[PDB]
């Protein structure tokens, strides 16, 4: 039908001219956003350095466990959200298995809003308004409070997040995350000078909302990148589609003229 | 023919660029300056019903929006600062008028007298 | 020999450079750090920080919050949270908001939320020594 | 031709009005809380 | 070509879509569609004219607005577009309105509403007078001051 | 008016499909188009007619889904959706089935399937007993145990 193909064709236009738009926009953003990684990543990075020259191996035995899983609001970007669920229920399992119990947290209503169907209790808070403004240290400090102020006595966690690499491609990774009895346990620390036990407390408080820090940039970076390549994929197929339709439209005009002429003929020549 | 060449170009950029409106708040200064400059055209294009204008009104109003004098009003007044324009220079600047009605062009001498009174009337204009 | 990083969230002043001596303000006191400095690791309190590069030449910031971590290796990692140079603070507002905070704890009594005065006065009250 | 994708009424139409009207249910039985 | 032949016969002509009827709209009057002859400042005045091209407006940047909210989603538009929205889906209920002789299919008592009336409730939720209420209170109603009462009821009962 | 006049004089129809026949999904039966008047439980059983009516539910559902799918990408659906979707495309390839006319076009031995095979594979996909078997070994074989056994083979 004519007016069946015609509303179809509008549909996909508008669709396409909005993808486009929508790719420009995140394309714009992912600009930005990737220009401030750089002081964000050697900020980050240089506040892991200890941990790699100390070694901090972590604890095996105790139980309890932390595992933050960090998006975004906003979907539109592909395997950006599904990836981090991936990793985060890929090994809740293991950990359980174990005994250790794991309790999550969620950064960005797309993480939770996967996991609050199979994972709903082991879920310690979760947090919204990731991914409208860029995120910054105002956004981490925060995060880092109520993981602080929830009454959860971590032994050991992990914070799951989308490493930025390139345009194309982004990898998941999980960066670990000491409490106080291991770092101050640790016969590796035993070189740093002038560390009581609360010094360390204040240390590994503020090591919190650095790697809550480092992931949020580095999961920004590689969302509005995928968003970029997901939405340019969207407005490429509508595309396609746009030039079937056509010309399925053109089919459909010209045998609804050749039609409406036959009928017009044969009224005339049956006289 | 002038003014009109600048507003079609203008225009023709802000076609262009129009489908990327409702994201002008995350959009580089150039996309963001097209989509300014040729909504204040689009309002500068809107009529009345049967009050047609003569040439050298047109030319004023077209020439008061396409130099840059329009950018600084967002565009729910542009309109009435049309209206308002039109009647100043009409009720006080009938001698530029009557010039540019007989030359049919518009000379340097008159390019600056409309750049002082647009400018004269931005200054005043509510 | 000494590997300094010195590093806002948003900006990074150093990173592997090679300075002779910094001056930061641990919590647990002031302290200078030169090359093969004892490891060790603090956490920082608003105050200056004078990084005297090899020339002699000094330059000076003014964090106010973070993690120094001197490691075996002479390197050293400095982090403020908000790490301004004295070139962008102002010494009426530091001696006004000091006194607004200092005429504030007077008003209030409990625990919790007067610490977190005495928090702002010392934050301020290291701001006016560090301007002039 | 701008509302087309409302107008076809294919995947993405109906997909727009259960986004919109949910949208708006939950701001209205919001809004019918602070009267 | 019937339809397209009488409409050079007209004067007011009212154009009723299904499209809007199927949103339980009634009278399912399409406002981008119907026209009259004397929708002229110099016949119904400044303010009614004023009143019509705004709600035409507003009516005609909902539609164009549709398309973002179904591929983006209602969330990320700006608070400007989704108050737009609002007032328009407002606006969309308060053009229905009940009839005296659509009671057995209704059930709902017949308003007959003044011009002046019109005027006015359309005025007040164009200028956001009532960005408060929620859309339901406009539907099947008479003036606004039956759509502020019908939302006190709503607001009570709810 | 020559096929559309036919229709109302048979008590089976098997209508085949170019846009499934170029998928090579052989013979290209149209699932959601063909028909018959004994699809009737009280005539076929219970089973068989469940068998049949979720074959076809699931069927429509990733036909409802194919748009989003094809613009949207694959990643804006549901997990429910996407598991529809697999279960959808896994059917899809267990419908095929080799000729023993085409012993000589296509090489595959011709398979023929039981009734009690095919309401058994057919249930057995809808209930996700082989949700980890991949879609390409359902693809031309016979009972549901050769399909085991080339998704066996093809790891």
């Amino acid at each position: 039908t004519l007016k069946d193909i015609t509303r179809r064709l509008k549909s996909i236009k508008n669709i396409q001219k909005i993808t486009k738009s929508m790719k420009m926009v995140a394309a714009a953003k992912y600009a930005r956003a990737e220009r401030e990684l750089k002081p964000a990543r050697i900020y980050g990075l240089g506040s892991l350095a200890l941990y790699e020259k100390a070694d901090i191996k972590g604890p095996e035995d105790k139980k309890k466990h932390l595992l933050i899983g960090v998006s975004s609001d906003r979907g539109l970007c592909g395997a950006i959200h599904s990836s981090i669920a991936k990793q985060m229920k890929s090994e809740v399992a293991t950990l359980t298995a174990a005994g250790k119990e794991v309790m999550l947290v969620g950064i960005g209503d797309k993480i939770r809003g996967i996991l609050y169907r199979t994972h709903s209790d082991q879920f310690l808070v979760a947090f919204k308004e990731v991914g409208r403004k860029p995120p910054t240290f105002g956004d981490a400090s925060v995060i880092a409070l109520e993981l602080l102020n929830s009454g959860y006595e971590f032994d050991e966690g992990s914070i799951i997040f989308n490493k930025f690499r390139s345009v194309i491609s982004y990898k998941t990774e999980e960066k670990p995350i000491f409490s106080l009895n291991t770092v101050a346990s640790a016969d590796s620390m035993s070189i740093y000078d002038d560390i009581d036990a609360d010094v360390l407390q204040n240390y590994q408080e503020y090591n919190l909302a650095n790697i809550i820090y480092y992931s949020l940039k580095e999961s920004t970076t590689s969302e509005q990148s995928a968003r970029m390549t997901a939405m340019d994929n969207a407005s490429k197929n509508a595309s396609e589609m746009i030039d079937k339709l056509t010309l399925t439209f053109n089919r459909t005009r010209q045998a609804v003229i050749t039609k409406e002429l036959i009928e017009i003929i044969s009224g005339a020549a049956a006289l | 023919k002038q003014v009109a060449g600048t507003m079609k170009l203008e225009l023709a950029q802000y076609r262009e660029v129009a489908a990327f409106a409702q994201f002008g708040s995350d959009l580089d200064a150039a996309t963001q300056q097209l989509l300014s400059r040729g909504v204040r055209l689009t309002e500068l294009l809107k009529q009345g019903q049967y009050s047609p204008m003569a040439i050298e009104e047109q030319v004023a109003v077209i020439y008061a929006g396409v130099r840059g004098y329009l950018d600084k009003l967002e565009p729910s007044k542009i309109t009435k600062f049309e209206n308002a324009f039109l009647s100043h220079v009409v009720s006080q600047h009938q001698a530029l008028l009557g010039t540019i009605r007989a030359d049919g062009k518009i000379s340097e001498q008159s390019d600056a007298k409309l750049k002082e009174i647009v400018t004269n009337f931005l200054a005043g204009f509510e | 020999q000494m590997s300094f990083t010195f590093a806002s969230p948003t900006q990074v002043f150093f990173n592997g450079a090679n300075v002779r001596q910094v001056d930061v303000p641990t919590l647990t006191g002031a302290f200078g750090i030169l090359a093969a400095h004892v490891p060790t690791l603090q956490v920082l309190r608003p105050g200056l920080v004078v990084v005297h590069a090899e020339d002699g030449t000094t330059s000076k910031y003014f964090v106010s919050s973070g993690s120094i971590a001197v490691n075996a290796d002479s390197s050293v990692q400095l982090l403020a949270e908000e790490a301004v140079t004295l070139d962008m603070l102002d010494l009426g507002a530091a001696k006004a908001n000091l006194e607004k905070a200092q005429a504030e704890l007077v008003g209030t009594a409990d625990e919790a939320t007067r610490a977190e005065i005495q928090i702002r006065i010392e934050a301020n009250e290291a701001l006016v020594k560090a301007l002039e | 031709g701008a509302g087309s994708i409302r107008e076809a009424g294919g995947a993405f139409g109906k997909r727009e009005q259960a986004e919109e009207e949910r949208y708006f249910r939950a701001q209205s039985r919001e809004q019918l809380a602070a009267l | 070509p019937a339809p397209a032949t009488t409409f050079a016969h007209l004067d007011a002509t009212t154009v009723l879509s299904r499209a809007i009827a199927e949103l339980g709209i009634y009278p399912a009057v399409d406002p981008l569609d119907s026209t009259s002859r004397i929708m002229d400042p110099n016949i119904v005045g400044s303010e009614h004219y004023d009143v019509a091209r705004g709600v035409q407006k507003i009516l005609q940047d909902y539609k164009s607005l549709q398309d973002i909210i179904a591929i983006l989603g209602m969330d990320e538009l700006s608070e400007e577009d989704k108050l737009t929205v609002s007032r328009a889906r407002k606006i969309q209920r308060f053009l229905s309105q009940p009839f005296q002789v659509a009671e057995v299919f209704t059930g709902h008592m017949g308003k007959l509403v003044p011009l002046k009336e019109t005027i006015k409730g359309f005025q007040q939720i164009l200028a956001g007078e009532y960005d408060h209420l929620p859309e339901q209170a406009f539907y099947m109603v008479g003036p606004i001051e039956e759509a502020v009462a019908k939302a006190d009821k709503l607001a009570e009962e709810h």
